[PDB]
């Protein structure tokens, strides 16, 4: 019977580690939403009619 | 390393190379005095291509800028980025060329040729392992085309390894600047398709409905046509300057588009160009460069495909991205429209992945596809080439410069078989 309740919280401390790395992967996949993400700033547009001929 | 020896030639080559050469240079963070003031330390680190060194942190480009009027480069001198050129470099005749390409072929170009064989064979043997060099012309001029030809020929039966590339700017033609630009055009194809293989179409009316219709400008210049030139031309070389997840150097292009020694006749694109006024209201992700980079209204030729064939396809892409959504949409093109791609190739389309984004940017993409779509470019340019030679017309100045006559029907006839050997491409 010991046996078996320390198995039963093995398998629960498992289960919090991977809720604590489920939050982080959340927060990966938000972050790699932002790179295919395009976004074209003042610099690009700047470049055109710099030459007068 | 893989070194780069940049060619230019004519009014045309030293207005295009002095603004390709503002693009590189503020991509490698180079201010308009020479040394470096950039960021990242990736911008440092393959710079050999294009530069070599001096003293004091120093760079100045493997360029040669050639010309045969001493006019053209007084406005080459003094631009933005005009100082950093070294001032060996700078190739120049005294008297013109006059619109006539056999004045620049036997005559003037002829003995202007010597002294540049003498300048171009001073920047190859300091390359360490050369990849090749890379011409930007006009076949409508003097210089470029007449001399300019000259000046490929005595480079690929000396070099004949290495690769030669053609940024060509072929006559547009609906409207165009010179009424005899066709004896100068036509006359430099033929001589073009044996020592190149690899070139391009660069026509300047496909340069005009982009920065009016699309980039939605009011006073456009030439300007804003050698911005549109150069961002191509970057983009075909940013995989051997800057480090990615599959790179594709400039050999690896020719390798999987041209599978004929005469098929090497390719037209570029550039996909994310939006208006400033409507750049809020665009979406802005992958299927939105691989959207607008495949429209034939983005194409730097002015002939379509839906009247030819993609007979092979390739595309660079820059910026750190997805694999799958890159690997999804180049399949989703090619599966829709069975009729534009050709049967006996399988998988038409190269895929590179750059990592750094061009200036200004996040994501961009850059083609090049080979097609039977520009033998229309060529059947276009033979028949006013025949309108005008049946009747002789501008003939004096040609033939009295010491060319034969007999020397016009082959360039009129035999280059006429690549116009037929394209077509046998529409069959299997
Ligand atoms: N597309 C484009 N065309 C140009 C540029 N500069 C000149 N041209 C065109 O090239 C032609 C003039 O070149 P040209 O001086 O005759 O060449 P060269 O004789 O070799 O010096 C004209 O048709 C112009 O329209 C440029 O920057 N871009």
């Amino acid at each position: 019977q010991q046996q078996q309740r320390l198995q039963r919280g093995l398998r629960r401390a498992l289960d919090c580690s991977n809720l604590s790395l489920a939050r982080e992967q959340l927060l990966q996949k938000k972050h790699m939403k932002e790179l295919c993400t395009n976004h074209a700033t003042e610099d690009y547009f700047t470049q055109f009619n710099t030459g007068s001929r | 390393m893989r070194e780069i020896v940049h060619l230019q030639a004519g009014q045309c080559g030293n207005q295009i190379g002095a603004k390709f050469w503002e693009v590189i240079s503020d991509e490698h963070g180079i201010d308009p005095t020479g040394t470096y003031h950039g960021d990242s330390d990736l911008q440092l680190e393959r710079i050999n291509v294009y530069y070599n060194e001096a003293t004091g942190g120093k760079y100045v480009p493997r360029a040669v800028l050639v010309d045969l009027e001493p006019g053209t480069m007084d406005s080459v001198r003094s631009g933005p980025f005009g100082q950093i050129f070294r001032p060996d470099n700078f190739v120049f005749g005294q008297s013109g060329a006059g619109n006539n390409w056999a004045k620049g072929h036997y005559t003037e170009g002829a003995e202007l040729v010597d002294s540049v064989l003498d300048v171009v064979r001073k920047e190859a043997e300091s390359c360490d392992c050369l990849q090749g060099f890379q011409l930007t012309h006009s076949l409508g001029g003097g210089t470029g085309s007449g001399m300019g030809t000259l000046l490929i020929s005595k480079i690929r039966e000396e070099y004949p390894d290495r690769i030669m590339n053609t940024f060509s700017v072929v006559p547009s033609p609906k409207v165009s600047d010179t009424v005899v630009e066709p004896y100068n055009a036509t006359l430099s194809v033929h001589q073009l398709v044996e020592n190149t293989d690899e070139t391009y179409c660069i026509d300047n009316e496909a340069l005009y409905d982009i920065c009016f219709r699309t980039l939605k400008l009011t006073t456009p210049t030439y300007g804003d046509l050698n911005h549109l030139v150069s961002a191509t031309m970057s983009g075909v070389t940013t995989c051997l300057r800057f480090p990615g997840q599959l790179n594709a150097d400039l050999r690896k292009l020719a390798v999987n588009m041209v599978p004929f020694p005469r098929l090497h006749f390719f037209m570029p694109g550039f996909a994310p160009l939006t208006s400033r006024g409507s750049q809020q209201y665009r979406a802005l992700t992958v299927p939105e460069l691989t959207q607008q980079m495949f429209d034939a209204k983005n194409m730097m030729a002015a002939c379509d495909p839906r009247h030819g064939r993609y007979l092979t396809v390739a595309a660079v892409f820059r910026g750190r991205m997805s694999m799958k959504e890159v690997d999804e949409q180049m399949l989703n093109v090619q599966n829709k429209n069975s009729s534009y791609f050709v049967e006996w190739i399988p998988n038409n389309v190269k895929t590179a992945v750059c990592d750094i984004p061009p200036r200004g940017l996040k994501m961009s993409a850059t083609f090049i596809g080979n097609s039977t779509a520009i033998q229309e470019l060529f059947k276009r340019i033979s028949e006013q080439f025949t309108a005008m030679f049946r009747r002789k017309a501008f003939l004096h100045w040609y033939t009295g410069e010491g060319m034969d006559e007999m020397e016009f029907t082959e360039a009129e006839s035999n280059m006429n078989d690549l116009v037929s050997e394209y077509q046998q491409y529409q069959d299997a």
